[PDB]
């Protein structure tokens, strides 16, 4: 018995969510729907693919025209990043697997947010400066995260990518790097060679760097990486980079584990992670202000010396405060992926990049209630002074759960989604009165949940209604089991059953 | 005369335009530092070419002592050239308004650069693009009411439509004759595009902070 | 500088 919300069903699966002015724009394998935000209906579409792979035809240069060629390759259009640039005319800036991970920007017209198909310009501008770089070269196929932010009157672009040992001629791929779109909108740059950092190319197949979040927070930048603990070891580690938010390039560089315990059991690799300020109750728990931005992450435990999840999950808050007051106490090692492990800079004492020593530890908030579960996404909000948790299991289960260490919670709302697993990219829209919804992919299928209702429609009869868990604030209007003001009718009560 | 155009190099390449406001000073913008490492600048002045190509006789070129920044709100920076320009009749200054002042709207402007032009072959001399100046409360709704201005701004149209500074442009000056008498009233920054029609271009407003600049210079 | 006139042109003629 499950819940009738509006959903949508793309033709391939969807990778990144974008809510902008009242539209939902999806993705996918070789498409971009263009959904409608009150009930998901597609306004619009934007065929990406398949493309055709020749070692000549180069990126932003089609040829469709080549199909018949002695080596042509037809490749997959998997969206790796999907950016909405509002600083300059409003433009959506797609980024695809193929065409060596070029973007493109989607211009909108003056009065029409859903025509994607109008303007649309290719991202690319050849080197000719030092045409050993390529700067229009953004994402990879492996993994990307991208983050946009406006800074020095600019649009910088922080890039996280998963790489291995295919070199390239002229084309290379960065590790972690910072590069400005120009005003001509028709390439990017880096401003100097500390711009990016990047693992050697010995240990770009033995040490791959999976970027799991990224995200802006008190004029720092920081990302969210799953790595190995050291390159000789044989385990798989959490990581929290941060770097001072500059333009010119990554300044204060610095990598520190995070740890998942549960009270020494680990949840080594992190499913999923969401930015949000606490709600009153958990924010005293965490030793939090109202107004302090929290790190929430879903942790996984890994098969042993190994990065594949094992259904046994966690969850544990990081206030950013206390992240940052980790960073600021000296002892410290060299970045050993990107240096050598080895050579004279790791021994001496903006310049360097540093590595810590020991982590930042965390008890899992829901106390083990997750440790036979797989969870791959989380989204938090605020309700009253509650903070709830929505979670997407691998199975394909949506719950929303109190997150509170004063006595574990049990979830309020739990129902199979889909078969597919839950993906981790999330939406969070918020309306008057705490009111809003998320937006939960599952393979080619987008759900708008709302964020406080779903755990009243679990009530078949009146009298079971009348019986649940005060905080969800349940009652009965006529024939269903719904919150006050989804009432509209005036037969709301919490204390009457009458005869049926 | 053109004589307080100043080009600043960064690693051997022209990567802004600058003002010279006083022997060894030059006005220009923040944008304009990739580095803190000083050894990599150097300022061209007598020039008419990007290259420095027909100026030889005219070129002057100085190395950078200081960089003073301005109030957190400006993009502005004083930079202190390494040993006073000479004042001939190919190097001059640019007057700076005076604290308590404006500009009539519609006040004739220009804007100089070695920037893109959109051009094919550009020949790398100096450009020139006319202006206008515009009230502050016309050229934020010019905008889409997507920017609103502070004090610290200011405003010009394009007197020919799809004109305007670019990338390489950052730190010239927006040039205007305030009673009979070149100054410097802005200094170009990074926009929302480069020379779109009928939109119009935000600078700093250099009256705003000229307490700040005549701090530093005078001293 | 885009639509410009070169820098020895006077205003009156662009």
């Amino acid at each position: 018995m499950k819940y009738q919300l509006p959903n949508f069903t793309a033709e391939t699966p969807i990778q990144n969510v974008i809510l902008h002015e009242h539209h939902i724009f999806l993705g996918a394998t070789n498409y971009i729907y263009v959904l409608n935000e009150e009930d998901l209906q597609k306004v619009a579409e934007y065929k990406t693919g398949p493309v055709l792979e020749h070692p000549d035809c180069f990126p932003c240069q089609d040829c469709s025209s080549k199909a018949n060629l002695s080596g042509g390759v037809w490749k997959d259009n998997i969206n790796m990043a999907l950016v909405v640039d509002t600083y300059y005319d409003d433009q959506l800036i797609s980024c695809g697997s193929v065409n060596r991970g070029t973007c493109q920007r989607h211009v909108f017209p003056h009065n029409h947010t859903a025509d994607i198909q109008s303007e649309v310009h290719c991202i690319f501008s050849p080197q000719i400066e030092e045409p050993s770089q390529c700067p229009d070269c953004v994402v990879s196929a492996l993994g990307a995260k991208v983050l946009s932010s406006v800074k020095d009157r600019f649009i910088n672009f922080f890039v996280g990518n998963t790489i291995n040992s295919s070199y390239f001629p002229d084309h290379p791929l960065h590790s972690i790097s910072v590069r400005r779109l120009k005003e001509t909108k028709d390439g990017f740059m880096f401003l100097t060679d500390q711009s990016y950092i990047d693992v050697l190319p010995e240990f770009r197949d033995s040490y791959p760097i999976k970027y799991v979040h990224a995200f802006e927070s008190n004029n720092f930048i920081y990302f969210l990486t799953v790595q190995r603990e050291t390159l000789d070891a044989q385990t798989f580690h959490t990581r929290i980079i941060r770097f001072c938010s500059i333009n010119s390039g990554l300044h204060s560089y610095m990598e520190m584990p995070l740890e998942c315990i549960l009270t020494k059991e680990v949840f080594n690799i992190l499913q999923a992670a969401y930015v949000s300020k606490p709600g009153a109750q958990l924010a005293r728990q965490i030793g939090a202000s109202l107004n302090d931005d929290i790190l929430f992450g879903v942790f996984a435990q890994s098969k042993p010396d190994s990065a594949e999840p094992m259904d046994r999950s966690a969850m544990c808050a990081f206030p950013i405060k206390y992240v940052n007051d980790f960073f600021n106490k000296i002892n410290v090692r060299c970045l050993q992926h990107f240096y050598g492990p080895n050579h004279e800079h790791c021994f001496n004492r903006d310049e360097y990049r540093t590595e810590f020593t020991t982590a930042l530890q965390r008890v899992d908030l829901f106390m083990g209630q997750f440790s036979e579960v797989l969870l791959t996404s989380i989204s938090t909000f605020i309700k009253g002074d509650l903070t709830i948790a929505n979670l997407g299991t691998s199975e394909g289960r949506f719950m929303q759960v109190v997150v509170s260490r004063s006595g574990p919670s049990t979830p309020h709302v739990n129902f199979l989604l889909d078969s597919h697993p839950v993906s981790p990219e999330v939406i969070v829209e918020h309306t008057l009165n705490q009111n809003g919804y998320t937006l939960v992919i599952t393979g080619k299928k987008i759900t708008k949940i709302p964020l406080n209702g779903l755990g009243c429609r679990h009530f078949q009869s009146c009298s079971q209604c009348l019986s649940a868990p005060p905080f969800v604030q349940c009652g009965w209007c006529h024939d269903k089991c719904v919150r006050s003001e989804e009432c509209l009718s005036g037969t709301w009560t919490q204390q009457i059953c009458l005869p049926a | 005369n053109i004589g307080w155009m100043v080009s600043l190099r960064y690693r051997n390449k022209h990567i802004c335009g600058g003002s010279l406001i006083k022997e060894s000073w030059v006005l220009t913008a923040r944008q304009c530092f990739p580095s803190r490492d000083l050894k990599d600048y150097e300022a061209w002045l007598g020039i008419h070419d990007v290259h420095g190509r027909g100026d030889e006789k005219c070129k002057q070129v100085l190395n950078v002592s200081q960089l003073v920044y301005g109030p957190e709100g400006s993009d502005l920076v004083l930079m202190k050239l390494a040993r006073p320009a000479v004042l001939d009749d190919f190097v001059s200054t640019i007057d700076l308004p005076n604290y308590g002042s404006t500009i009539p709207e519609k006040t004739s402007c220009s804007v100089y650069g070695w920037g893109y032009t959109g051009l094919i072959n550009y020949d790398g001399l100096l450009r020139v693009a006319h202006l206008y100046i515009m009230g502050n409360e016309k050229c934020s709704q010019h905008h889409r009411g997507k920017v609103t201005l502070n004090e610290s701004e200011i405003c010009a149209g394009a007197e020919k439509i799809g004109s305007g500074p670019c990338e390489g442009d950052y730190g010239g000056p927006l040039v205007c004759e305030q009673h009979k008498m070149r100054m410097v009233l802005g200094v170009i920054v990074p926009g929302r595009g480069c020379a779109i029609p009928n939109r119009p271009g935000i600078f700093v407003r250099v009256a705003y902070y000229a307490k700040w600049i005549h701090k530093i210079i005078l001293t | 500088i885009i639509g410009g006139c070169p820098y020895w042109m006077d205003r009156e003629e662009c």
